[PDB]
């Protein structure tokens, strides 16, 4: 009776910037799926390709957990074939993706009245993101034709933005934080069942 | 990458950084005007310098994309909004010169004061004091005093200052190729690129002057009717076939005729409706009113107000110790943040105006998906109009009745009829002559038609001639009476005054139309009807987006301001005036003066 460890990746202390967001490998334990619901009325639970509906009765490969934190208004953009600057530059699901997003408003956590400026998330990159890909590269985004040398300037941004995340903020602009659950079936013996 | 997506790339940056920073300067400026301590001044002005030295780099930045190589017009809106935002044409001595104008001005406006002959000690300011003297005094005398002293103490030192403010606002204007500071106030209403709806900033004066002429045989028989009314009332002060004399006109200016109701009612034993009384004997309190007005929007298809709305507004008066601007406003702070501060009170009054001020939040939410600097009225105009035509339903009979605050045993006459719509066309008519003047004349000096020596000689040939009203003194040139106004003296455009009088009832006649309104235009309420709110909303989602005359088509079906609905709103009154004024003389001579 090994359970998984969820508490760890949802009860976690502070989530991860989206665009260098956190992948929790998950194996050799039971995943008590149907106890997920104690939070502050999580506002998204949403699975694509299996059912949430009491389908806690199958077995996986291994189990990827990714999270991070957005604002409300781009908690849309991750599902299949979406786009954004969040699903194009910082989180791309694939078109046929087999899991479940849950998602949650943390205001109260992870606003501030200064602006927390913690969170930050990818505005410029010079292609979209395959699937499950992640870039963590701070290298100066060249928007002109002349080269940037590494530093900002006339043509040449920062390619990172910061939420700037206040509690006064619309729930649009709010801070939520997300889990996204990647179910794998592989060619091998399943190790995650969850009675 | 061409220079257009090298603009979009530069925007989408601009969107983001200027979001957070103007959320900062917002939400520091409103926990000034709530709670008034040195410290939040401080944190407004460092907030508000940062947010103004932001907009200048940007400013700058923006410039080095060239628009003749930009085709996407929604791109080149914003690119020319941030690039026409930046003074940097004329030089730091100059700009430093015109900044040092403005705050003299300004501040000679809000701190002179005026001091009875007689005493020293005992000295007034333009507010609460002059004004108090101007909306409620009958002595002639004292109001005369009133005018006078504000005009000959306050108006003479804004001379060589304004004189000065103009030579330098064509300065920058004309390097920003602009004909003249006229030309540039003009270019709000331009649209260029858009077939079949463009409009020329030179259009402005003629469509202005075209309505305006429309609008002159209603307000001479308003003029004519007030006038032989004051005259029972001054019988040795006014001519029954002269300018109304400038002093007696219900405020410092005659902007507006409202407080001459008293003396110009045209029935006084019928008393007019007030549901202030209702409101108390209900235990109503703020926040039932701004509930109340969310129910209205509500029942035409509008949402709700957010959450956080009801959270961080402040509806009420603070309280003794903490001390607050309690002028009604409508706050946009971005980021989903909107809202309202506001001292009501539990009066019809304050009821009317928390109909207004949620009509700008409604405004306001509808373009928030829009990007940053195409979040605003699709002129500036429009603004104003959505908020006016909520409190002009919210006010009607049939309105109050509905809600519980008019009795149902209530029933209106043609007298109560007529009481209102004089005492509506005292507000909204009296000011379109005074408000076209007014501007008429600062276009004229701007363009140089008016040279420095015949400044106040020309300013009360058209105040004599185009407003119907006279000067109780002499005025050389050493006035600047034009200055005393706010808006004049603090650098504001004035037309939008009368744009918006002209929009709001072209927008509540649309309205009410998609409502099925049967009976007189003043009567009706557009709640329930979602086909009004949507007719309305798809206008509101634009902001600055679309060109102003395409927004005005939404709603109303035309491309053009137009006169006529004003004119449909206020036809009951047009022919009871007429049928008044048919043993008085219609118009005025301007050569009578109360100084002989
Ligand atoms: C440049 O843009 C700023 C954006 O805020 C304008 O500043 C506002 O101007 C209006 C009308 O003049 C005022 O009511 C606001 O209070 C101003 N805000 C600030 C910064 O205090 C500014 O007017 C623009 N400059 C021009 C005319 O190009
Ligand atoms: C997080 O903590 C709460 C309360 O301690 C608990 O009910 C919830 O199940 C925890 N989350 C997970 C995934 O275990
Ligand atoms: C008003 O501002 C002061 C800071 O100057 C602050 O300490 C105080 O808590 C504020 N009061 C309220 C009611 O917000
Ligand atoms: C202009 O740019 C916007 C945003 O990139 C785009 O949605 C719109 O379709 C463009 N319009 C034209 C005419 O290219
Ligand atoms: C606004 O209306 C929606 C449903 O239309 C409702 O879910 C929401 O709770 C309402 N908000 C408030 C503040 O009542
Ligand atoms: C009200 O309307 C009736 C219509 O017959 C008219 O006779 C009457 O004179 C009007 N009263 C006023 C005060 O206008
Ligand atoms: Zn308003």
């Amino acid at each position: 009776t090994n359970l998984c460890p969820f508490d760890e990746v949802f009860n976690a202390t502070r989530f991860a910037s989206v665009y260098a967001w956190n992948r929790k490998r998950i194996s050799n334990c039971v995943a008590d799926y149907s106890v997920l619901y104690n939070l502050a009325p999580f506002f998204t639970f949403k699975c694509y390709g299996v059912s949430p509906t009491k389908l806690n009765d199958l077995c996986f490969t291994n189990v990827y957990a990714d999270s991070f934190v957005i604002r409300g208004d781009e908690v849309r953009q991750i599902a299949p074939g979406q786009t954004g600057n969040i699903a194009d530059y910082n989180y791309k699901l694939p078109d046929d993706f087999t899991g479940c997003v849950i998602a949650w408003n943390s205001n109260k956590l992870d606003s501030k009245v200064s602006g927390n400026y913690n969170y930050l998330y990818r505005l410029f990159r010079k292609s979209n993101l395959k699937p499950f890909e992640r870039d963590i590269s701070t290298e100066i985004y060249q928007a002109g034709n002349k080269p940037c040398n590494g530093v900002a300037g006339f043509n040449c941004y920062f390619p990172l933005r910061s939420y700037s995340f206040r509690p006064t903020y619309g729930v649009g602009h709010q801070p939520y934080r997300v889990v996204v659950l990647s179910f794998e079936l592989l060619h091998a013996p399943a190790t995650v069942c969850g009675p | 990458s061409t220079i257009e997506e090298q603009a979009k790339t530069f925007l989408d940056k601009f969107n983001h950084e200027a979001e957070d920073l103007f959320y900062q300067s917002s939400l520091a400026s409103w926990n000034y005007n709530t709670n008034i301590t040195e410290e939040n001044v401080q944190n407004m002005n460092n907030a508000g310098d940062k947010w103004s030295a932001f907009l200048k780099e940007q400013s700058t930045l923006a410039q080095m994309y060239p628009l003749q190589e930009i085709q996407n017009l929604t791109v080149k809106l914003q690119l020319q909004a941030l690039q026409q935002n930046g003074s940097s044409v004329l030089s730091e001595d100059k700009s430093k010169r015109l900044n040092t104008i403005l705050n003299t001005m300004s501040t000679i406006y809000s701190t002179g004061k005026v001091c009875n002959p007689d005493n020293p000690q005992e000295c007034l300011l333009l507010e609460p004091g002059l004004n108090e003297i101007m909306a409620n005094s009958l002595d002639y005398n004292e109001r005369l005093w009133a005018w006078e002293s504000w005009r000959s103490e306050v108006g003479k030192q804004l001379r060589p200052l304004y004189e000065e403010y103009v030579v330098l606002k064509n300065e920058m204007a004309r390097a920003n190729h602009y004909e003249d500071y006229g030309d540039y106030w003009r270019g709000d209403y331009e649209v260029n690129g858009v077939d079949g709806y463009d409009y020329s900033r030179g259009q402005l004066i003629e469509d202005v002057e075209h309505t305006f002429e429309e609008i002159k045989p209603l307000y001479e028989h308003l003029h004519a009717y007030v006038r032989a009314k004051l005259m029972n009332a001054y019988p040795s002060y006014i001519s029954p076939i002269g300018c109304l004399p400038a002093h007696l006109l219900g405020d410092m200016w005659g902007r507006f005729w409202t407080n001459l109701y008293s003396l110009t009612v045209p029935f006084g034993q019928k008393p007019n409706i007030d549901v202030t009384d209702a409101m108390v004997d209900q235990a109503w309190d703020a926040q039932r009113i701004f509930k109340e007005a969310e129910k209205f929007f509500v029942s035409v298809g509008l949402p709700n107000m957010t959450q956080g709305f009801w959270e961080n507004s402040m509806l009420t008066d603070p309280g003794n110790v903490q001390k607050a601007v309690c002028h009604p406003t409508a706050w946009d702070l971005g980021k989903g943040d909107f809202r309202i501060l506001m001292c009501t009170k539990v009066t019809m009054d304050d009821f009317l105006t928390a109909h207004h001020e949620m009509g700008h939040i409604q405004y306001d939410m509808a373009y928030a998906a829009q990007p940053f600097l195409l979040r605003n009225g699709a002129n500036e105009g429009f603004h104003e109009a959505v908020g006016e035509i909520m409190s002009l339903s919210a006010a009607t009979p049939k309105h109050l009745k509905s809600i519980g605050l008019l009795s149902p045993d209530f029933q209106e006459d043609n007298e109560t009829e007529i009481n209102f719509l004089l005492k509506q066309a005292l507000t909204i008519v009296g000011t379109l002559p005074f408000t076209y003047m007014l501007e008429k004349w600062r276009w004229m000096v701007f363009k140089g038609e008016i040279p420095k020596d015949q400044w106040m000689k020309k300013w009360w040939e058209m105040k004599r001639e185009i407003v119907g009203v006279v000067e109780p003194v002499p005025h050389d040139e050493t006035y600047c009476d034009p200055a005393s106004l706010f808006h004049v003296s603090n650098d504001y455009s004035f037309i939008r005054y009368y744009t918006r009088t002209l929009y709001q009832f072209q927008f509540q006649e649309a309205l009410c139309q998609a409502a099925k309104h049967e009976g007189p235009l003043h009567k009706c309420d557009i709640s329930n009807s979602t086909e009004a709110g949507q007719k309305l909303f798809n206008m509101l989602r634009l902001g600055k987006s679309e060109p102003w005359t395409l927004a005005l088509e939404n709603v109303v079906g035309a491309k053009n301001m137009n006169v006529r609905p004003l004119l449909n709103y206020f036809e009951p009154l047009f022919t009871w005036l007429k049928d008044q004024n048919k043993n008085s003389f219609v118009g005025w001579s301007t050569d009578w003066s109360p100084y002989a």
